[PDB]
């Protein structure tokens, strides 16, 4: 198995090499509020956040 | 026992109502004010205050 064996040292290589393909979300950027959703926080009727829900929002 | 059985037999009907919850109704939210005062000032009349 001598063949299939240094076929094996080739992949070991590459694909420990290869594994910047797939990722998190790599930057961030901070964006200020929509003037809606933002001016609805600042009044009353605002309930607590749950982190999560997607919040639908104006545009 | 009794309100256990309402929150435990859901449905679908109430997915609309409770699934993915966005915000929980009991949890008491206030926001933080600026700092002020009020004082009742009196201010005077310029001229006769009559009929």
């Amino acid at each position: 198995t001598s063949f299939v064996l240094m076929l094996l040292f080739t992949g070991i290589i590459l694909i420990a090499t290869n594994e910047l393909t797939y990722n998190r979300p790599r930057e961030i950027q901070y964006r200020y509020l929509p003037r809606d959703l933002d001016s609805f926080i600042r009044t009353q009727e605002m309930p607590s956040a749950i982190f999560s829900s997607m919040w639908d929002v104006d545009t | 026992p009794g309100a256990i059985s309402q929150l435990v037999s859901y449905g679908a009907q109430d997915v609309y109502l409770t699934g993915n919850p966005q915000i929980t109704f009991f949890k008491a939210v206030y926001r933080r004010y600026t700092n002020f005062a009020m004082e009742s000032i009196q201010q005077t009349f310029d001229g006769t205050t009559d009929f």
